[PDB]
């Protein structure tokens, strides 16, 4: 029942910044024998790695930047020049059995605005000929992630039947990419003409529009 | 060279028994540290399940006690996990580690292996190309895509032109309207090369031992 609630949960910063977090238990874990602590990290797509141990003992990895502190009950991880690739999720764990973990903090760096490069895609032929017809719409390399999107079948708005999905930020160019996929049936599809997907971002008052009619059949 | 990588199934029917092995190389089990198991639910969740001391002694998480068990085989430097009475919350990624016995000091985490528990059969995925259609893109740099829709369960590996050229590729995380996963991948390739140089979509659904490449054209 020994907790380790960690805070904050998320976090937006820029190249270089005092990224210092805390993990507070409901008992001691630093001074009571061999049990101390540790802060691991993990890039979305790989299991955690070692960074700290024994509460404040940097690993052979790449210390100096990251630093462990506090002991007994409340501890604190600290990295000063928030390196770019540092983006990841940070965790804390103790050892007084059953070894429990702290919530975890998502760390996403801030960068300059960027309008999404929208591109629309008509249903694949192989698909249409299967009663299924699904229109897709890509929004690449934009930031901030905040962004509303909407489809207008023959002008009207389409609510249900769409599945959106975002990619997390990358090291290369700290940006986001989202993908929208309005699905429907072969029938109703051919029942209409134009297919539009409008996006609203803070990068442009006026909504980014890309669409198409079936002028090629 | 302490290499430890877990292996087991990937999809299992609930209220059954899941049991995966973790093999370690470079070091010997009967030599130090505790060898535990840990699972991670969709973000914000990590849970220590239990361990096995080089001594051969074991300590389980009170939560999964009476439903778990950890054995080993000194002769093959590999330790195992047995979870019975599996439901749905038991769907997470599974990692094994060398969390130093006694308390903690220098851990070593496996790669991982996901395990989803469900009734859903195991269906493959049909891939569909995402060609453009002569615009102002047919002058600049064209963006092509590829759509994987309706397979079960995760994961799914997509690449572009068998790995050849990954610069400028965004593969989006799978979702589900019913009990089927759909996912998409995009690739922005230079306009002056599209038509001529062919582009091929690559997708493999291990679970169904599926493999599919899909060329793309106007």
């Amino acid at each position: 029942d020994i907790v380790l609630t960690q805070s904050p949960a998320s976090l937006a910063v820029s190249l270089g910044q005092r990224a210092t977090i805390s993990c507070r238990a409901s008992k001691s874990v630093s001074t009571s024998g061999y049990g101390y602590m540790h802060w691991n990290q993990q890039k979305p797509g790989q299991p955690p790695r070692l960074l700290i141990y024994l509460v404040s003992n940097l690993e052979s990895g790449v210390p100096a930047r990251f630093s462990g502190s506090g002991s007994g009950t409340d501890f604190t991880l600290n990295i000063h020049p928030v390196e770019e690739e540092d983006a990841a999720t940070y965790y804390c764990q103790h050892i007084r059995e059953p070894l429990t973990f702290g919530g975890g903090t998502k760390l996403e760096i801030k960068r300059a605005d960027a309008a999404p490069t929208v591109s629309i895609f008509p249903p694949s032929s192989e698909q249409l000929t299967s009663g299924g017809a699904s229109v897709v719409c890509f929004l690449n390399n934009f930031y901030p992630k905040d962004i509303n999107v909407k489809w207008k079948i023959d002008g009207s708005e389409r609510q249900n039947g769409v599945l959106n999905s975002w990619t997390d930020q990358d090291s290369k160019d700290s940006t986001y990419s989202m993908s929208s996929t309005l699905t429907l049936t072969k029938d109703e599809y051919e029942r209409h003409n134009s297919y539009t997907c409008e996006a609203t971002h803070k990068t442009s008052t006026s909504p980014i529009v890309k669409s198409f009619n079936r002028n090629e059949c | 060279d302490v290499q430890l990588q877990e292996s087991g199934p990937g999809l299992v029917k609930p209220s059954q028994s899941l049991s995966l092995t973790c093999t370690v190389t470079g070091y010997s089990i009967s030599s130090d540290y505790a060898w535990n198991w840990i699972r991670q639910f969709p973000g914000n969740k990590l849970e220590w399940m239990g361990y096995i001391s080089y001594s051969g002694s074991t300590s389980y998480n009170p939560s999964l006690k009476s439903r778990i068990s950890i054995t080993r085989d000194t002769s093959k430097n590999q330790f195992f996990l047995q979870l019975s009475s599996v439901t749905t919350e038991d769907t997470a990624t599974y990692y094994c580690a060398r969390g130093y016995y006694g308390s903690s000091h220098s851990p070593v985490w496996g790669a991982g292996t996901t395990v989803t528990v469900s009734s859903a059969k195991t269906t493959p995925p049909p891939v569909y190309p995402l060609v453009p259609g002569s615009l102002a893109q047919t002058n600049s740099m064209v963006t092509l895509g590829c759509l994987v829709k309706g397979y079960f369960p995760e994961p799914v590996t997509v690449t572009w032109n068998s790995g050849s050229l990954s610069s400028g590729v965004h593969t989006f995380p799978a979702v589900l309207q019913s009990d089927l996963y759909t996912l998409s991948s995009s690739v922005t390739v230079p306009s002056s090369t599209w038509p001529s140089e062919t582009v091929t979509c690559n997708v493999a659904h291990p679970a169904s031992s599926t493999k599919v490449d899909k060329k793309i054209e106007p």
